[PDB]
RNA sequence: UUGAGCCUUGAUGUGUAGGAUAGGUGGGAGGCUUUGAAGUGUGGACGCCAGUCUGCAUGGAGCCGACCUUGAAAUACCACCCUUUAAUGUUUGAUGUUCUAACGUUGACCCGUAAUCCGGGUUGCGGACAGUGUCUGGUGGGUAGUUUGACUGGGGCGGUC
RNA sequence: GUUUAUUAAAAACACAGCACUGUGCAAACACGAAAGUGGACGUAUACGGUGUGACGCCUGCCCGGUGCCGGAAGGUUAAU
């Protein structure tokens, strides 16, 4: 038969292709342990609706889990009111829920665990930098400036 | 029987084989069984080796 | 290629040594392997031949001017008949037999031109072009082709030297064209 | 194919014929030639000469694994028992150890009766 | 009784025709094979005594439909 | 993995006069090798042990042609190949190795159920075999239906149509 | 011992004994379109078939033919 697959399936499958398999394999193994299904045409278009949706649509929505950072370099500077000891060296210090909570709390809304201040993370005043995370490949840089007020 | 001869030579030197087996217990076990007739062979083989 | 690559002759002194050896079928039943009276080709080729005929003391004044050189005389039938290192090539047809001076005992001379009105008539061509290519053992074909003075220009021996497909016996499929020589070798299909 | 260089030359020398086999160490057999298989049949082969030419044929057949040196195990009585070994040495072989393995029962089977000739 | 539950296919009579055209009553049975079928719809194996033709129909139609046919002519499975 | 096709690639020829272990025609009077040769020295190797090829290499630099004979002339070189063979592949089987999930179970167990049937379940053993359907070659007095002539000094035998 | 109930009681059948041959068990083999069942609640010291016929002394030669067993490289050969 033809049959269209479900899971990845070894030396033939893919995850949602239209392979062609010996019926002995389809009945008796694949379809029963629902790893595939009869290509009843009714189905093959059940799959064409499933060829437009999740893919074409929700990847220009991860073009929004990405263009969040088109507003990461268009400000590129938050200040933290953290002072300085005996020579312009932070009396404070700012981490991730400091650089995600002092990022969210404006027009820059990020998820608190989306702010990589590799440690410096942090131990002095003035300008620093950080690695802001929204996508797996597209993060983005800013500039942070712990203001000694 | 065995000679694991060594360094600087090529000759056979196997004069050992005419010290035990070969046609010793070999021309022997080869053929007619014998039985009581060896007795007669080895009886004439002492009458000789007296003088 | 779809036909032949005659630029597939691309270090002798010329690439005339390039041979029309196309294949032909078994003897399954009764069939033979016959090359005509000098196979010409719709190419003139440019061969000023050397033709020796069994002609007379009559046509030694025109049977030598038509893509040839000399013409063996009638006293030189058995005059020049006392040599092994001393002794196309022709034989006029009909009631003219040549076993009394062309039979004994290992060369191939037979086809020429038959003419008792004209020893070189205005239109009597097809001779100064190509030769023969008869039976060898398992098949035939053996000849040559064009030159290092051709291209798809002497590839007219492909539609008129493979067009040379004749009657076959029964249980055969005789084709397999291949030329080239004195460098490399090959061809395509039929 | 393959190569070894260290081997053994087993010679089966009987009365009617003597056979010769060059095996590796693992008794895996690399090339043989026999007295009767080199010509000479009947008494012909029952000779030390036949055994010589057997050894030559044999080398030109196991020199295929470039056998530089080899033990030599000698079985049976009859000619070509030793003369065969001489041809191995000449042929061009490093001739290591020499054994005689001709099997001797501790008086076991009854041997054939006859030979009223 | 050698009958296929899918298609009705039961044995049928005809003749064996020799070379000399002698006829002899004979039968054609169908190609039966009782086969286990996983109905997903009922978390269960239903085994049918089917002809080979039987199965192919069950493929193209789907055991759910085919069984539905059985249940609709009081076929018990 | 292995038998048969099919396709490229590389092997080899001791009929007699003779420079010599000439396959058959055909191109064919120079290609070649420093893109590193002859001939020595072994390696795998075919085999009528007669001798050949070659990768490696020592090497280190010219050999040829009608040449006069031979029914047929060049290891001058190149082809489509036959003698028979040898190797990768492509194709088609077949034979073999595993798996389990079809199917077998006339092992064990659970429930229906106080049941040596049957159904379902679990497990163990097998397993794409076995078995069955359709088709097909062989076999098949086991069964079945029949044939096994007429003339004739009775029939039969012989003979005859 | 058995046998032709009703013209044959026997030298005929059987018989213990013997031999050959099949069968690893879901046995072969038998009744059965089949399920199922005999064989057997047995398991090769068993079960089937076949011939011979206590016992004593014995049982030779022939494998061309016909059966049967084994085999296979070739040749020939079906659906396909
Ligand atoms: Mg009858
Ligand atoms: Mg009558
Ligand atoms: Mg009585
Ligand atoms: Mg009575
Ligand atoms: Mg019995
Ligand atoms: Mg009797
Ligand atoms: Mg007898």
């Amino acid at each position: 038969m033809q049959v269209i697959l479900l899971d990845k399936v070894a030396n033939l499958g893919s995850l949602g292709d239209q392979v062609n398999v010996k019926a002995g394999y389809a009945r008796n193994f694949l379809v029963p342990q629902g790893k595939a299904v009869p290509a009843t045409k009714k189905n093959i278009e059940f799959f064409e609706a499933r060829r437009a949706e999740l893919e074409a649509k929700l990847a220009e929505v991860l073009a929004a889990a990405n263009a969040r950072a088109e507003k990461i370099n268009a400000l590129e500077t938050v200040t933290i009111a953290s002072k300085a000891g005996d020579e312009g060296k932070l009396f404070g210090s700012i981490g991730t829920r400091d650089i995600a909570d002092a990022v969210t709390a404006a027009g820059v809304e990020v998820a608190k665990s989306e702010v990589r201040l590799p440690n410096g993370v942090l131990r002095t005043t003035g300008e620093h930098e950080v690695s802001f995370q929204v996508h797996s490949e597209v993060f983005a840089k800013v500039i942070v400036n712990v203001v000694a007020e | 029987i065995k000679v694991r001869e060594n360094e600087p030579f090529d000759v056979a030197l196997r004069r050992f084989k005419r010290s035990c087996e070969k046609a010793g217990v070999l021309a022997e076990v080869r053929r007619r069984e014998f039985y009581e007739k060896p007795t007669t062979e080895r009886k004439r083989a002492k009458a000789s080796a007296v003088k | 290629k779809v036909y032949t690559i005659d630029e597939a002759a691309r270090t002798a002194k010329f690439d005339e040594t390039v041979e029309v050896h196309a294949k032909l079928g078994i003897d399954p039943r009764r069939s033979d392997q016959n090359v005509r009276g000098t196979v010409s080709l719709p190419h003139g080729l440019g061969k000023q031949v050397r033709v020796l005929a069994i002609a007379k003391g009559e046509k030694i004044k025109e049977a030598e001017e038509a893509g040839a050189d000399y013409v063996g005389g009638e006293e030189i039938i058995q005059k020049i008949l006392d040599g092994w290192m001393d002794f196309v090539m022709g034989a006029v047809g009909s009631k003219l037999g040549r076993i009394l001076g062309p039979r004994g005992l290992n060369p191939k001379a037979g086809t020429v031109g038959f003419n008792i009105g004209e020893i070189i008539r205005e239109i009597k061509a097809g001779r100064i072009e190509f030769r023969n290519d008869k039976t060898g053992a398992i098949h035939a074909p053996v000849g040559k082709a064009s030159f290092p003075p051709e291209k798809l220009a002497d590839n007219i021996r492909a539609f008129i030297r493979a067009l040379e497909a004749h009657k076959p016996e029964g249980a055969k499929g005789t084709f397999l064209r291949s030329v080239y020589v004195t460098t490399t070798m090959g061809p395509s299909v039929r | 194919r393959k190569q070894v260089s260290d081997g053994v030359a087993h010679i089966h020398a009987s009365f009617n014929n003597t056979i010769v086999t060059i095996t590796d160490r693992q008794g895996n057999a690399l090339g043989w030639a026999t007295a009767g298989g080199s010509g000479f049949r009947g008494s012909r082969k029952s000779t030390p000469f036949a055994a010589q030419v057997a050894a030559e044929r044999c080398a030109d057949a196991v020199k295929e694994y470039g056998i530089k040196n080899l033990e030599v195990m000698v079985k049976g009585p009859g000619p070509g028992r030793e003369s065969t070994i001489r041809a191995l040495n000449a042929a061009g072989f490093r001739i290591t150890n020499i054994t005689d393995v001709t099997p001797i029962p501790h008086n076991g089977c009854r041997p054939p009766k006859k030979r009223r000739v | 009784s050698r009958v296929c539950q899918v298609t009705g296919k039961r044995p049928v009579t005809g003749n064996n025709r020799s070379h000399a055209l002698n006829a002899t009553k004979r039968r054609f049975l169908p190609n039966l094979h009782s086969h286990r079928f996983w109905v997903e719809s009922e978390k269960r194996f239903v085994t049918l005594r089917v002809s080979a033709k039987g199965m192919r129909v069950i493929d193209k139609k789907g055991i759910d439909t085919v069984l539905a046919e059985l249940r609709a002519r009081g076929e018990k499975y």
